[PDB]
């Protein structure tokens, strides 16, 4: 939105990126940092289900990442021009070092869910992979 | 400690050193408190001639050049930021600068006050007196000093 | 120890006339044991600075007066843990301990553990320790089993 | 219902195995019949444990469900924080609800977030404001001096500090305190007690430590958190809260707590003549403060309770602890509580 100015009569907010719609997430890992992002636009999607929304079907839970070695982190919400929320996961993915897909939940069947892990590559983390 | 010692001293003897008379550069040869006579003596020549009685020397006239790089300081709060809740903090004995090219400077001493010459600039008469810091609190600047002996050569 | 550190207690813990039925007990220390107890109370091992997981057996032991009032078998249970120990961080780190253990060693283990397990029975204050102990009679008779094969292998 | 050992059990199935035939008695440890027969003794064995402690875990819930005094859960951890602008403000500038702070350390990446609004004063310089953990449990526990940034724009913001560490970060309550808290609840049906009064006060979850002083015509409570540092809200939420419990004819007042000082000298002769260097002093020195810094008002600084607490560590290590000041027990007021200085410890 470009002419928007939202100011107020000798008050001010102390905190910069206000009245303006910018929007900071801030984590020190992908799965905080994914948390913030997905929550912050996951309720508001509104539909018409007679029964709730896309946060009872999507569990994204259960993400994990290289905590230790990144440090703290300000991405930005419009990081993209107009772009949409897949162009912004993907920054904070930053594959390929982070698996994104969506899959079907075996562990609640009935429901979809989000996964985002670290790669399986490694060693031990190949092997915590179910065999088929 | 020695600067909370000399600092008391000279509040103890203030109202007695009315001799010494306040200039902008005064640096005399003659020891103000070994003489009766009135003399100009600024600051700086103050503090060098208050340190001097005791076993350290430091140097002369010791300008604001001094406290770059002789490392006979460690600085307490730096230039730039002006906090009045953080005054109560300070301790007796520590330095406090004035204006904006570190025209002067002072002692401070508790309740809230400083010792320092203040006048008219071309050689005032008023001799050497204690002020509030409220009033010259807008010219504070920030910096402040401290003293110390022990590990220094 | 080579690897990652312990836990504070843990550390703390092992640098330290009844009669059964079924079982009588001989307080060898296992060639293992031996060599590892030096480096445990020695400071050469890292050492972490704080302790969780509050449901381990060792605060079980330690929560309970058995240091006080039975410390023969307080004893034992030392001896059992630095054995079970030790033959915990050759598998997952440093392989070349192997050759220093014999399924002698880890049989008289069981007879240790049981002949602690019924004094334990006699008083209804340690069931919790009691419950963790049986669990790993059986562990060890695993080993015992397939310790003079997987030496082989290896 | 008792227990009855793997052997005891054993040694009853093979004594009633053996009537009315002696074709079986052969039970050395290679015999297959003794090895199912050990495995039989040690299921019952199982089932009995198991059975007991079911027992025991039946009764503590039915003792919630009766009295509906459920446990308490895990407990945010919160505390103050000072904003420090880079000149005295120039608007009557907000902050809202909500906005985040994070320490830039690495070792603690857990983030922090406001309850309530605040407004800074035209012309002021610092404020203080309170932030509340997201996480709950021994991670917001954080050290002095944590939290660094803001995580947002902090245009007009030079740095933030703490400089208090939090304590009221907490995991969940074991049996042995809600066995407590239930006893002085049983206690305390009776209204118009002092110990009625404890609990009165206590049922609140944040608060921690709570005393109350008597006297001829006027009841006084005295309450704090872990931190030791009574708030205004919470005073507020006691009195409407305490309704219930309040003495119909006396006066009562929810206030009044004060940091009593004390410095703890020590003299500790370490068995092992080797490693007795300042590391484990400082060890030792955390190890007080933190058990110095626990305390509360209704407790009292003892001696012994003292030595207990640091001869925690393996008596073969420390093998003997002496004070140097400390001779006789401090008696706390009841406004007052003790807790550390600045401690000084040192071998000899």
């Amino acid at each position: 939105i470009q002419e928007v100015q939202a100011v107020l009569p000798e008050v001010g907010w102390l905190i910069d990126g206000d009245g303006d719609n910018e929007v900071k997430f801030t984590g020190s890992s992908a799965h905080e940092v994914m948390t913030g992002i997905i929550r912050r636009f996951i309720p508001y999607m509104k539909y018409n289900y007679t029964e709730n929304t896309i946060d009872n079907y999507l569990d994204y839970d259960d993400l994990s990442s290289w905590d230790e070695f990144e440090k703290l982190t300000e991405v930005s919400a419009f990081t993209n021009f107009d772009g949409s929320l897949k162009q912004l996961m993907d920054m904070v993915t930053a594959r390929p070092f982070n698996e994104l897909f969506f899959k079907n939940s075996e562990k609640t069947p009935g429901k979809a869910q989000l996964v985002l892990r670290k790669t399986p590559f490694n060693p031990t983390e190949w092997r915590a992979l179910d065999m088929i | 400690p020695l600067s909370t010692i000399l600092a008391l001293d000279l509040n103890d003897n203030l109202k007695s050193l009315s001799n010494i008379k306040y200039m902008f550069k005064g640096a005399p040869k003659e020891n103000p408190f070994g003489t009766d006579k009135d003399v100009y003596i600024d600051t700086y020549n103050l503090l060098y001639w208050l340190y001097l009685g005791e076993d350290e020397e430091l140097a002369y006239p010791m300008n604001i050049n001094y406290f770059f790089t002789e490392g006979r300081f460690f600085t307490i709060f730096g230039k730039g930021h002006k906090y009045k809740v953080d005054v109560s903090k300070f301790i007796v004995g520590d330095i406090l600068f004035f204006g904006r090219s570190d025209t002067n400077i002072g002692i401070y001493v508790g309740d809230g006050e400083f010792i320092s010459m203040m006048g008219k600039f071309p050689k005032d008469e008023t001799p050497i007196g204690k002020y509030k810091l409220d009033d010259y609190w807008n010219e504070f600047n920030g910096r402040v000093m401290r003293f110390d002996e022990e590990v220094y050569i | 120890n080579n690897f990652i550190p312990q836990p504070q207690g843990l550390l703390r813990f092992l640098n330290t006339s009844f009669v059964s039925k079924f079982y009588t007990p001989q307080l060898q220390l296992s060639e293992l044991a031996k060599k590892v107890l030096t480096n445990i109370k020695t400071d050469d091992i890292p050492v972490l600075e704080r302790e969780f997981n509050d449901n381990t057996i060792i605060h079980k032991a330690n929560d309970t007066l058995l240091k006080v009032q039975a410390p023969r078998m307080y004893m034992i249970l030392q001896s059992i843990v630095l054995e079970a120990y030790a033959i915990v961080n050759c598998f997952v780190e440093n392989p070349s301990s192997l050759k220093y253990l014999t399924e002698e060693d880890v049989s008289i283990t069981r007879e240790n553990l049981n002949y602690v397990a019924d004094y334990l029975g006699n008083y209804d204050d340690y069931n919790s320790v009691v419950l963790d102990l049986r669990d790993l009679d059986l562990c060890f008779s695993a080993i015992e089993l397939q310790l003079p094969l997987i030496k082989k292998e290896a | 219902m008792k227990t009855r050992k793997l052997t005891n059990i054993l040694s009853k199935l093979i004594d009633k195995t053996m009537a009315g035939t002696s074709k079986i008695t052969d039970f050395t440890p290679g015999s297959a019949s003794r090895s199912l027969l050990e495995a039989v003794s040690l299921e019952i064995e199982q089932f009995y444990i198991l059975t007991k402690e079911n027992i025991d875990w039946g009764i503590q819930e039915g003792i919630i469900e009766a009295f509906d005094f459920q446990k308490r859960q895990s407990k945010r951890a919160y505390g103050d924080v000072t904003i420090q602008f880079y000149q005295p403000l120039d608007m009557r500038m907000y902050i809202p609800a909500g906005t985040t702070f994070t320490s830039t350390r690495q070792e603690y990446p857990q983030q922090f977030e406001t309850l309530v609004d605040y407004y800074a004063e035209p012309d002021s310089t610092e404020i203080v404001v309170e932030v509340y953990c997201k996480e709950t449990g021994v991670a917001g526990n954080v050290p002095e001096g944590t939290i660094n940034t803001i995580a947002s724009g902090s245009s007009l913001i030079r740095s933030v500090n703490n400089e208090y560490s939090f304590n009221t970060g907490t995991k969940e309550e074991s049996q042995e305190d809600f066995k407590r808290r239930f006893h002085s609840f049983v206690e305390s049906r009776g209204r118009a007690t002092n110990k009625s009064v404890r609990y009165g006060a206590l049922q609140i979850p944040d608060v921690e430590g709570v005393y109350v002083y008597e006297e001829t015509g006027h009841i006084t409570v005295f309450a704090h958190d872990r931190n030791g540092n009574l708030s205004d809200t919470l005073k507020e939420d006691i009195i409407d809260a305490l309704q219930d419990y309040r003495p119909s004819g006396i006066m009562l007042d929810v206030t009044g707590v004060e940091k009593e000082e004390v410095n703890v000298s020590a003299t500790v002769t370490i068995s092992n003549k080797s490693r007795i260097g300042d590391t484990l002093q400082k060890h030792i020195e955390s190890v007080i403060r933190s058990y110095l810094n626990n305390l509360k008002t209704s407790d009292d600084l003892i001696i012994t309770d003292l030595i207990q607490a640091i001869m925690n560590i393996d008596d073969v290590l420390i093998y003997d602890v002496s004070f140097d000041n400390l001779d006789e027990n401090i008696i706390v007021p009841p406004q007052g509580i003790i807790r550390a200085g600045e401690i000084k410890v040192e071998l000899k």
